[PDB]
């Protein structure tokens, strides 16, 4: 009596949930602003 | 010993006690998958 390697059952189907018309973070809007700041004075941004 | 007699201590009138005693002969045959219990379905840990 021999027991074989265990199956898993595979899926049928896949699931994706997100949340819906969030906006556009315009990263690059943010990133291409000409007034770069110096090292010493790095700007921040946070997208959320 | 008085006289060669010894004092001694004879029953009188008796019962019968019962006393169980378990043994165990025998204990769940565990069984493993060791590839599943390992890498559960993961390819990438089936490979390694
Ligand atoms: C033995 O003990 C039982 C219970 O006390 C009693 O009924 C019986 O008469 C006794 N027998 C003798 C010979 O003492």
């Amino acid at each position: 009596v021999y027991d074989l390697s265990g199956f898993t059952v595979k899926p049928v189907a896949t699931v994706h949930r997100r949340i819906p018309d969030l906006p556009d973070c315009d990263i690059d809007k943010w990133l291409n602003n000409f007034n770069v700041p110096s090292p010493l004075n790095w700007e921040r941004k946070i997208f959320s | 010993s008085v006289g060669g007699l010894y004092e001694i201590k004879i029953p009188t009138n008796f019962t019968i006690v019962g006393q169980e005693e378990f043994i165990q002969t025998n204990s769940p045959k565990v069984t493993i998958d060791c590839s599943l219990f390992v890498c559960s379905n993961y390819a990438a840990c089936h490979d390694l």
